[PDB]
């Protein structure tokens, strides 16, 4: 028997924390409704009472109302569900005083996950923009047309970063390979003023287009090694883990 | 006969570097 | 357990009216969070582009792109354009019709434009 | 006789070790709607009372709800699924009390047998990860485009592993025969950081190819004997053994 | 046991509107866990190709594939990308359409990405 | 995500076969081969398909003018121990070049 | 006022014998934010139609 | 007269060995 919980405003506002090894206790007057509140997105599947006409059941979605219908109605509500099952010991009150007018759930696990997850996030957050113990190459050179140069180039060891000044477009980053060849490397535009633009590669030339003039880029320090990427993120301190098992 | 034009090639004589300073998204 | 005359048969016919109905100015909403019809976005075309197959583009914002009152950035630089082609070219013709179809910001933002591509001057195709 | 236990929270809400060869003692009062649950997926065939009248019988899916309708009902239930047949002696209360809310199952087997299951993976992993009694040849030579080549190579007598650095494009990798032809040969991608490539064949001449560049691998301590794969898998401590039957 | 006027029909017919809706800008749900469209996944051709026959072809990713913010190794080096042409070729056309299927990581994440192959730097087939 | 990687031969998988009959295009036919190598599960540890299985397969409606190549569809293959599943799969030359 | 950006569109090409193109404007945005659907046909400097 | 172009075919000469240090997979 676990006792709604009465509130502090009011009296007929009671909370229950939801337990499967254990039973609600309604205390029911007579001439009132009982507004139940399941969980948001539980799948009504469902219901039994002691008696189909001691109480008047009426329900639309995860909203349950209730109403006696006759005297001496002590009988019993199983709602089962697709989450879980609700018991209820409905005990008729004959003063009509202490009312319950709507049941409230709190659900323990279902808080734990949530703030479980929330404070993962935080951390993974956290842990994305330390960005400790990185080591930067700045040994780059250019020849072409300087007009569309950056005015700053260098890698962490993972990406590469062309910063450009507020006044120059972005032009466009292509990967030049050892025969010479150029092929598109995807890029992400990052910066306050969306002035970086961060390709997803080290390599030791690249190529700028940016209409009709051209502009290569030379890394002067290529480490054809690298760090390995042994998490599955772009940092050394933010594991990528599988969740759909299967 | 005719085949598609290549794209602009750069001159590969004025080599400079690209970093003039050091950028301050190095932290320096 | 639950409970439960009409002659003048050439000259009458080019004599038919033509009306036009008329028209009431309207007024555009919120010019700050707005971009307008006939706004030119600059972006430089990434892949290179045959048109022997139908395909997908893809090109890159070069500026900030305001919004008409010119105050609040709404399409920010480096976003990402796709497009997509298609049916070749027929005799005669220099040029083929691209259509922009989405375009993403690199904070997330993703419009649904379907926009004719034109040329660096805004020659169609 | 299987009598239910209660739980320590509400003395109403029994639980009982499914016992094939024995019946359940269910103590029902009058107005109070008991619920019996049936197994996760379990498919049910058939009830059959002792009255048909003396109680209510009501089913969704896998929940049964009986109910009392008639005085002295001191019948039985007999319900049959797929994987077993529940057993069930309804012995009406006079006083009303000491009801029974909800009647869970304790299945033995099924769980004996789920221990199983995961202590037989829990050896079968074991036995792969302890890759003991292996022999490796890294007598391997390479000549080409060196620009594509790995940091290491080398084989166990079963796949042919190569290593490539951090920085460096996965290539395609092709089995060169006698007469210099290629073919393709399957392949898995391990490693923590997926930079090894392994081949499931051992081959006296490799082929590495990446764009227009060509490298060639030669196994200099070629054995064509190797060693017999007896068992079905990729280690000689797990068997691959006929379940099918048939 | 068991209980139960109307005329300038050339000039008025040329001047019927084009009225194209407007759009309206939505938000990227997750995009540490996602892959937008134009993204250029860079894979080596395993099957060698011949156009005589209908058939499936194969391709492994040489490099690591980044969310769309740029954070997480979405699709790992290494998986193996399946995909087939049909059709053949017509007279004047070099390049065929192939359209790649699905995609399928070292660590057993398939997603089906029906999307076109292309050439080294995005020609289209 | 793939169910169980230890018993699953996932899509573009290259089974590499011999060819046991002489082919000839003239009429609709029937042919075979036999894997020549172990085929090993997605995760590269289990032998799924053993060596020797026989791979049974057929072709029909002959060559055009210009081809050069015949399709093949590979039916079933048959283990050594007994197992039989039904791959129709496309047959492809040594390289993977269709037909 | 001066400064309103129009919009028009054209389609269909031109045939032989034809050195004009039929040009339709279809919205007229005032730089204060009016907007004024006129489908109207777009002439020459002198009203000459295309 | 005239068929379709083999893939590169790398030279013979600059034989030299892979492993220039053990791989730490073979735990050495």
């Amino acid at each position: 028997l676990d006792v709604p919980s009465s509130s502090r405003y009011d009296h007929r506002i009671r909370y229950v924390t939801y337990n499967p090894a254990d039973v609600v206790q309604v205390d029911t007057v007579l001439g009132v409704a009982t507004h139940i509140m399941l969980e948001e997105g539980e799948q009504y599947l469902t219901h039994a009472f002691g008696d189909s006409e001691a109480y008047a059941f009426a329900r639309k979605g995860r909203h349950i109302f209730i109403k006696p219908q006759a005297e001496l109605a002590n009988t019993n509500l199983i709602v089962v569900t697709d989450r879980r099952s609700y018991k209820f010991r409905l005990q008729m009150r004959n003063d009509r005083n202490g009312a319950m007018y709507e049941l409230a759930f709190r659900y323990p696990d279902t808080q734990a996950r949530q703030t479980r997850e929330a404070n993962a996030r935080a951390a993974v957050e956290a842990a994305f923009e330390q960005r400790v113990g990185a080591y930067y190459n700045l040994k780059y050179m250019m020849s072409g047309d300087k007009d569309i140069a950056p005015v700053n180039a260098w890698d962490d060891g993972r990406f590469t970063y062309f910063k450009f000044s507020a006044n120059a477009d972005l032009p466009s980053i292509y990967f030049v390979d050892a025969e010479g060849n150029e092929s598109l490397v995807p890029r992400t535009t990052v910066g306050s003023s969306n002035n970086i633009i961060a390709v997803h590669k080290v390599n030791p030339k690249w190529m700028i287009r940016l209409g009709n003039r051209a502009l290569a880029i030379f890394n002067e320090a290529y480490d054809p090694n690298g760090v390995p990427n042994d998490t599955g993120t772009a940092s050394p301190a933010v594991r990528r883990v599988n969740k759909g098992g299967n | 006969c005719a085949s598609a034009p290549k794209p602009k090639q750069p001159s590969d004589f004025n080599r400079e570097p690209v970093n003039k300073t050091v950028p301050v998204e190095i932290q320096r | 357990l639950t409970a439960g005359g009409g002659g003048g048969g050439e000259l009458a016919e080019k004599l038919q009216p033509m009306r036009l109905s008329g028209s009431s100015a309207g007024r555009l909403g919120n010019r700050d969070m707005l971009i307008t019809q006939g706004t030119q976005l600059d972006c430089v075309l990434e892949t290179r582009l045959v048109t022997t197959q139908p395909g997908m583009t893809t090109c890159h914002l070069t500026r900030d792109v305001y919004s008409t009152s010119g105050r609040v950035v709404l399409l920010d630089r480096g976003s990402k354009v796709v497009g997509f082609y298609q049916g070749g070219l027929r005799q005669g013709q220099a040029r083929i019709f691209v259509q922009w179809s989405r375009i993403e910001t690199p904070s997330g933002v993703v419009i649904n434009l379907d926009s004719p591509g034109t040329g660096p001057l805004g020659e169609a195709g």
